[PDB]
């Protein structure tokens, strides 16, 4: 489809207290002398 | 133990696996859910550089 026309929703979202959404834990030559 | 079954059976150790043990310990466990872990684990010299933070 062609879809003419998308609107936009800008918004200050996403805020978190920087954890992971997931359940689970965040997931984390040489010297010679001559 | 828990780690290592988790990937036994293919799991991610859960934050609320963590919670179990709740930052237990001296050290918070729970670290291991914070979402920086991964850019963490190059900010070698940390405790060295907080102490010496004081001449700056």
């Amino acid at each position: 489809d062609e879809t003419y026309g998308v609107n936009v929703q800008f918004e200050s979202d996403e805020e978190e207290g920087d954890e992971d959404v997931y359940g689970e834990v965040r997931e984390e030559c040489t010297l010679s002398a001559n | 133990l828990k780690r290592q079954e988790a990937i036994a059976q293919n799991r991610r150790l859960t934050l609320e696996d963590l919670e179990d043990s709740w930052d237990r310990g001296i050290p918070r466990i729970n670290t291991l859910f914070q979402k920086d872990r991964h850019t963490l684990a190059y900010d070698k010299g940390w405790r060295v550089r907080t102490d010496f933070k004081q001449y700056q």
